[PDB]
């Protein structure tokens, strides 16, 4: 009936941009584990400008094959960020959360199979936390169908036709 | 392979523009463990005592400590080494922040620079990728401003870039090197730096650390994390909340400045003003530091926050911790607001904040006394916080009367002569101290003035409480969980140390306690300064995490190599004992290691001459200061004690 | 050298009006502005005027998967809502995805117009869009909205089942 | 298909708890257009006069306007109606916001309410799905309160949210409908909503809307969006910045207040204080204004951001716009803090801003004249502010005292007697007016206090200026671009027409001239509350982007069905017929025309009867105010004067 989602807490106030995330996160994911450590190559980055206080832990988040057509960039209370600032994907526009010699996506999986998050133990000032709540996942093939019209409409029977056959 | 060093350094030619990538001697960080030690190794046998601090021949190194880059807390340090212009002795110099874990993620131990560039040019790094870059475009820019013009250009957002300010350029003898919330900041490396026509030393590393045994090592570490947490919830009792924990001085975070502002003396070292802190002065100061501090921020992989983004209205921000909070405020009779306005310039300009607000007292005491004249001045303005402005630009261009102020009191006396000598009264080694006059002479801290190679007192001091408790209960509660001594003896001297009667200084602890005491404090320093620690979790606080019985756990399961605590204790005694033969061999003596003259109101020269003679005698040296040639056979250190005797510093048996 | 655009919102300026859902979901209609519908609208503005909150959302890449921890901030006081930064057109949530079939949508500036109608109709001037040469080439994989459209529905449907639907459809 | 309007609404009955969806007549659209006039046609014709307004039978409906929903800049009210329960005639009110485009998107134009809930419950809606719910958890909490946790309890974090305060659930008089930064404010009709057991309207959608001639549409909105910008370059010239612009009055970006604070009386509707602007008041206010303003941010598809967030310490926020930013602190005379503070207080409460003030300053006239006794006033506090914060909540609670004040001035003081009526000097049919006590009789303003449906001045003002300009050449450059008269002979009046001299009030403009103004005014406001368009954009600033030449073009293109200027005209000369004849119905007659007493010093009966006799011929009215049998044939409203004559109203032939 219903599904557990998990939701990292940063909060950003509380980060003093040490980055001792960034060294534990990589060290573990090492191999074999806490062999090397390697900031490049960590699930999590820190987007740091003490000229700006910006400290924001960025997670790595889901992998896209393609830039967007535009990048978007905030001025928020004052703060200009960066372009793609928030974002979480693995994206051939920057080597943020992409292994630094081989280039392949990184994706945190909240140090899957371990008693808690390494990042989480190793932020002693409390800036990250991981918490969970139970979801009501899906009822929807009406949908399908109404999706196919769609595409019917925006570009046609013949091109939408031709398309599916491939 | 080998661990935690990388095993390799570039060596630059700035003269010719060559770069060169060398593998080290891995017998090196056996013997002398890694960054102030292998810097002390490379000095003593490729600078001798005919090279002057601005020859070409001069080097300057930045070097990263053996286990920075690992995932050690607070283990960060870049060693930043060369021959200082103003003491004409070794100067080493350290800063924390970012700089030396990015150069180890690049892949090197250090950067070896000599030569002179003709022109101004930068050094950028990313892995192993190493190049010279124009920087003519950067002349004059202050040290922060130039790293994000840099970035910017490089399109480099995450590089890490060490530079000076125009007192570095114009070779200001205690021009500073600035890194984000770091600084190397005493000696004069700035102006070495400048001499060699280096801007900035740029570098972006991705590369993986290794370390030896993966699974000892990050055990060491979280055990580390366990005792942060634990002694940050049991503050020393009875101490000031800046020095009670771990850490730099909590400067930044506390703003009771009683202890400092009572004790320490104003203007050029010179007033005591027993009551200064009034309710009305700490409501002001803390109004001042509530608006002015934006965020509390720490080193790389480093819980303690110990500096701060400072802010003030028109200024842009600097980063500011510890002790320069004050030091422009004070030497001035003026505010903590004036204090925060000032040191945004000067850090800017890349200048020593110890020394450079003592320089400017020093020259207004001289105007004073009539000693300068209001003509060496030109349009020296009416208002006190004016003039200090006034002439820290005169200073960092070194114009006309900045031009002699420029090179530190000792020498500016010495060039203005008519009694200006007499002012001087603040140094050792020609290096200006701590703006401290105390009644009774301590016995402790009179060796730690004489002997230390870095000459601040600030970085010798630390495992051995300052005072005593009045009561004996109070020492027992200290002693009982006080893990980090060598040896039991250490609690027995604190249990029978009182501040009054006949266990009170300067009598007690007697000379060998006090011999003892000082050789475990430096001991520490040493040892953090060849593996990059922080002193602020080490060598600096009482009872920190990282102490002589866990850290050859962290040297053995980091670097691979075998290391017990006796083994630490004698490469620590090595590299200290080679830091001492590089001064000897550049003229220090006996003679030179004497505190300033009315450092306390009372003195005891046969206490002081026995103090002196057993110290010597503790560190193997000669009762002139020299290391003998039977230590330095003991230590390995042949090589030295042959070059003493060729040389007429050491006789022949 | 290639051009990147970059769209750059000054939260600071906006009155949350959310005109800019308006037109760009009337533009999107078909046939063009015969209708309109802000759930079908490629910004989506985060509004919360108690919190103080006013963040215009542009759409962005499609992922066919959940993230395995969603994110949450706090910056400078402001509780901001779990994954309320992110562009992507996601299983999720229903921003960027139309409302009665999933399909993916995604902010294409407007191509072939003019100018980016959101900006034409931000008259408080929050939303511009500035362009400038780089050298990094384009190492995108470029599939077509066409082409990500049905690919999306073949995951969630089956590649028999959306061929069959659609033989039944032309 | 059906364009513009989605031909749908939900009829509930409280009572049973029954929801029924009813496709519409497209005939009623083409004859009275939407929102106030279909919601006229409805209660015509099942609401009768006998039907009182705490009676089951009575109705409450929300309204969207016709084209809300579509692009059109600033379209985007619901009309809320229902029979008043303080004057016993038709209210209806407006609210601005997000709430009527949610319920079009929704896929319906109306909710019609009758019968009663015996709980409280609220009506969820999202597109399809509409049910009852129930709210006794919320009895009691603000109408913003109640939103934000309603919309965490459903999880519809987009939804919209109406909703009455704890005024509205007991009932009180003046009692208001909240939605964010807006409100259907005044007639009671909040009053109504607490009757029926109804705490909310909670409504999500997300269905298209759709316009019939989609690039006509679409032209026409982009010509309102150049007009607004150059209409926003070139604000009218010499008028005030509150009203010289587009928009409601834009008094939350102004903080120059001198024209209402000097010209608008104090007290209850009592006191002139002619010079009362000083420098001091200026800053003061000022500094108040900049401290609480969080935000200027607009209704759904607006550029103006008349409304503001309000941040008072210690108060949660709220969202205020226009004049009740002014009337608690004049009522109590008292500052700009007091204001916003209590008016956080009655917007939660969910009060009338414009009556509650007026009855409060009433209340403490009477207890000053001894005609209330202070035992009247339990614990009556001291201070005059926390007077005015004690009788809030006696009369929210209907509590005591406050039980009697809950009704308004007309039945407060009709129920107190002992001379209390005679300080109810401000009402016109039962409904208080702006606290505003002129000297000159002005015969525009004569006719829209008598006549005006709404019973409020600022809602049927606007399209002619308020005031002649002193020079013949500022009038020529007036009328040059005034695109919006219906005629020309509107340029030629205010060309004539003079501050002083035999072309000023009240003799000039002449009678005919001021019968062609008002209905022009009103007429705009007919057409706004029809279309939903936001007044801000068309009936109330001066030449607007929305006018009588562009309106048609708006229906046709929107709505799919025939329009033209004459034909637009008729519909709302129709629907403004049609909500006189259900006044008229419930007993309203001449009589009942007429402003206060003592509303303007200078009276002129001969010239006051004149107006009004010329005004109705106009209309096409009877001399006693009702719609004649010939007017209303013509009008398509023959089933009206059946009615009329079957019921004694009219005398056939
Ligand atoms: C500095 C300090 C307060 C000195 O304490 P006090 O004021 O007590 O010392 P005092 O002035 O010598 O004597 C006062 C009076 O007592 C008398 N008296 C003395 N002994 C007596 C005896 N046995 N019996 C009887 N009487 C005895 C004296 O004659 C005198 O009497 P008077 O009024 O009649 O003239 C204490 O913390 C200390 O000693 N620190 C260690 C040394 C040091 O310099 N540390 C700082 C290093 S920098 C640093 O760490 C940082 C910098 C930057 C930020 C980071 C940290
Ligand atoms: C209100 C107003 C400033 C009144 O202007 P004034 O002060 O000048 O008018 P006054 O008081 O009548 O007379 C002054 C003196 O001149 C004299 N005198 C008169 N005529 C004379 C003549 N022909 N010849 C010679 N003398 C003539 C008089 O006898 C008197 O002399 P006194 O000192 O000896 O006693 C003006 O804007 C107006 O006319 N408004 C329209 C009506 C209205 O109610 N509008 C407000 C609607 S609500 C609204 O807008 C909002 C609400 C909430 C927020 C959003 C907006
Ligand atoms: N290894 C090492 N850590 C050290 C010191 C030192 O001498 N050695 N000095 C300490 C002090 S007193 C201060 S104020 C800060 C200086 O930080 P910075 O050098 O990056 O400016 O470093 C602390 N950490
Ligand atoms: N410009 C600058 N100078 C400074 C400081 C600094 O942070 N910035 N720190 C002071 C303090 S508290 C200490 S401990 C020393 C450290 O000297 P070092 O950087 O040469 O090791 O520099 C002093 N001078
Ligand atoms: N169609 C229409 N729009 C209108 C009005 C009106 O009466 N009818 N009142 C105007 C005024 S004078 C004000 S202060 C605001 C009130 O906005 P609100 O109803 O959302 O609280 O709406 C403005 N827009
Ligand atoms: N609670 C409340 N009462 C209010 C207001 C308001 O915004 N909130 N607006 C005032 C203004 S400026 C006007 S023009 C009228 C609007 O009348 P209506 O809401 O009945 O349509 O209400 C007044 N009373
Ligand atoms: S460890 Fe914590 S304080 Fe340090 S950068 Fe990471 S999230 Fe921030
Ligand atoms: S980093 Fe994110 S926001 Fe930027 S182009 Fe890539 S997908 Fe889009
Ligand atoms: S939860 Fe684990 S995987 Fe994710 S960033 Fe933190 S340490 Fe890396
Ligand atoms: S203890 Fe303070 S100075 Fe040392 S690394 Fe940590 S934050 Fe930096
Ligand atoms: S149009 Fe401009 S101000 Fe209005 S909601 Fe969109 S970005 Fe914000
Ligand atoms: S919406 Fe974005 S951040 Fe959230 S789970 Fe989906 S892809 Fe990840
Ligand atoms: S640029 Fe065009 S496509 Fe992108 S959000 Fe704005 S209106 Fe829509
Ligand atoms: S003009 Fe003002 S009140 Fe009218 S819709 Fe726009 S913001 Fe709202
Ligand atoms: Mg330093
Ligand atoms: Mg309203
Ligand atoms: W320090
Ligand atoms: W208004």
């Amino acid at each position: 009936k219903k599904r557990i989602v998990k939701t990292i807490n940063i909060d950003a106030d509380k980060c003093n941009g040490c980055r001792a995330c960034e060294v534990i996160c990589s060290a573990f994911h090492a191999m074999p584990p806490y062999s090397s450590n390697n900031p490049a190559r960590s699930r999590v980055r820190v987007v740091r400008d003490p000229l700006r206080d910006i400290y924001v832990p960025l997670y790595a988040g889901e992998y896209t094959e393609s830039e967007c057509i535009g990048r978007d960039k905030f001025i928020i209370d004052g703060k200009e960020y960066d372009e793609c600032g928030f974002c979480r994907a693995s994206c051939p526009s920057r080597d943020l959360f992409r292994e630094p010699d081989s280039g392949l996506p990184l994706k945190c999986d909240l140090c899957d199979g371990e008693p808690e998050p390494l990042c989480v133990k190793w932020c002693l000032v409390g800036a990250l936390s991981v918490t969970e709540r139970e979801v009501e996942e899906p009822d929807k093939r009406t949908e399908m169908e109404i999706g196919l019209e769609s595409l019917i409409s925006r570009f046609g029977a013949d091109v939408v036709a031709d398309t599916v056959e491939q | 392979m080998r661990y935690a060093e990388t095993g390799y350094v570039l060596e630059v030619d700035l003269t010719k523009g060559s770069i060169e990538r060398v593998a080290t001697d891995p017998r090196d960080t056996e013997l002398y463990l890694g960054g102030l030690g292998t810097n002390a190794k490379i000095l003593w046998d490729r600078v001798p005592p005919e090279v002057e601090p601005f020859s070409p021949e001069n080097l300057l190194i930045f070097a990263a400590g053996l286990l920075c880059g690992t995932p050690a807390t607070g283990c960060n340090r870049t060693i930043v080494s060369t021959v200082s212009p103003q003491t004409k002795l070794m100067a080493f110099s350290m800063m924390g922040g970012f700089w030396a874990p990015e150069l180890k993620y690049a892949g090197y131990d250090k950067i070896i620079f000599r030569g002179k560039s003709p022109e101004l040019v930068y050094l950028y790094i990313n892995n192993d990728k190493v190049e010279i870059r124009d920087a003519s475009h950067l002349k004059g820019k202050g040290a922060i401003e130039t790293a994000e013009i840099i970035k910017k250009e490089l399109n480099e957002p995450r590089a890490q870039v060490a530079a000076i300010g125009k007192a570095g350029e114009n070779r200001v003898f205690y021009a500073s090197i600035e890194q984000g919330r770091s600084s190397a900041s005493r000696g004069g490396i700035g102006a070495v730096m400048g001499d060699k026509g280096l801007k900035a030393v740029v570098v972006r590393g991705t590369k993986d650390l290794c370390v030896a045994k993966p699974e000892e090592y990050i055990g060491l570490c979280n055990e580390v994390l366990d005792y942060i947490k634990h002694r940050e919830e049991n503050p020393i009792p009875d101490v000031m909340p800046i020095l009670a924990g771990l850490g730099s001085p909590q400067e930044m975070k506390v703003h009771d400045e009683k202890w400092h502002t009572e004790n320490f003396n104003w203007g050029n070292a010179r007033t005591r003003r027993k009551d200064f802190w009034t309710d009305e002065v700490s409501h002001a100061w803390e109004k001042t530091m509530d608006k002015a501090r934006t965020r509390l921020i720490s080193c790389y992989n480093c819980p303690m926050k110990c500096g701060a983004t400072i802010s003030m209205e028109g200024l842009p921000t600097y980063m500011m911790k510890c002790f320069t909070k004050l030091t422009y405020t004070m030497a001035a009779y003026s505010d903590l607001d004036f204090g925060l306005r000032i040191a945004q310039k000067a850090t800017e300009y890349g200048l020593d904040g110890f020394s450079a607000p003592q320089v400017m007292a020093f020259a207004f005491e001289l105007l004073e006394k009539g000693i300068l004249k209001d003509s060496d001045f030109p349009g020296l303005p009416e208002g006190n916080e004016e003039r200090f402005f006034y002439l820290l630009d005169k200073i960092v261009n070194r114009d006309g009367i900045g031009d002699i102020l420029a090179n530190g009191t000792y020498w500016a006396a010495q060039e203005i002569g008519n009694g200006a000598e007499d002012y001087a009264h603040n140094n050792i080694k020609k290096h200006e101290q701590l703006p401290l006059k105390l009644s009774m002479l301590n016995p402790i801290y009179y060796l730690m003035y004489c002997t230390g190679e870095k000459i601040n007192i600030t970085q010798i001091e630390g495992q051995f409480p300052q005072a005593p408790y009045p009561k004996l209960e109070q020492r027992e509660a200290f002693v009982e969980d006080w893990i980090q001594v060598p040896d039991e003896k250490f609690k027995k001297i604190f249990l029978e140390w009182e501040p009054r009667g006949e266990k009170s200084m300067p009598n007690f602890p007697t000379v060998d306690m006090c011999c003892d005491i000082v050789d475990w404090q430096e001991m520490m320093h040493y040892i953090d300064d060849a593996l990059g620690q922080c002193a602020g979790l080490s060598s600096f606080p009482l009872k920190p995490p990282y102490h002589i019985h866990n850290y050859p756990k962290f040297i053995a399961a980091g670097a691979g190599i075998e290391m017990d605590t006796e083994k630490l204790k004698k490469a620590a005694k090595r590299y200290r004992t080679l830091v001492r033969a590089f001064n000897i061999r550049r003229g220090m003596r006996r003679v030179d290691e004497q505190p300033p003259a009315n450092h306390w109101k009372n003195r005891f020269p046969e206490l002081e001459k026995e103090l002196l003679d057993s110290y010597y005698k503790l560190k193997g040296w000669n009762d002139d200061g020299i290391p003998t040639k039977e230590t330095l056979d003991d230590l390995g250190l042949g090589y030295v004690g042959d070059e003493f005797i060729k040389r007429g510093i050491l006789s022949a048996g």
